[PDB]
């Protein structure tokens, strides 16, 4: 009779054929910033009193 | 002296002769009207690495 034994033998290592392509984030607008504020805004100028002719 | 100023009543709470106001403008920060920016098309692709598997 034959008795049972092994195929000593092992894998070689190798590096799969594997690659990424492209995409978009998907992001089309930023978030608002900025509020409407009053603002004060003066010309410049001098101050009289003004009298009506009775 | 009239400084090349406007002519302003001061009837609230500015005497006679008082001067102020200001011919150059500066925008405040909370001034800035809200407004959204636009994010234009995009594409990325990322290498890979990898040695190899058994």
């Amino acid at each position: 009779s034959v008795n049972t034994a092994n195929a000593n033998l092992s894998i070689n290592t190798s590096s799969t054929g594997i690659s990424i392509q492209s995409a978009s984030t998907g992001l089309t607008v930023t978030s608002n910033a900025g509020n409407g504020q009053a603002f004060q805004h003066d010309q410049p100028y001098l101050v009289f009193r003004v009298f009506v002719k009775v | 002296g009239t400084g090349g100023r406007f002519l302003r009543l001061g009837g609230s709470g500015l005497s006679v002769g008082d001067i102020g106001g200001s011919n150059q403008i500066t925008i405040p920060t909370n001034a800035l009207p809200s407004h959204q920016h636009g994010i234009p098309a995009n594409t990325h692709t990322h290498s890979v690495n990898d040695g190899g598997h058994g």
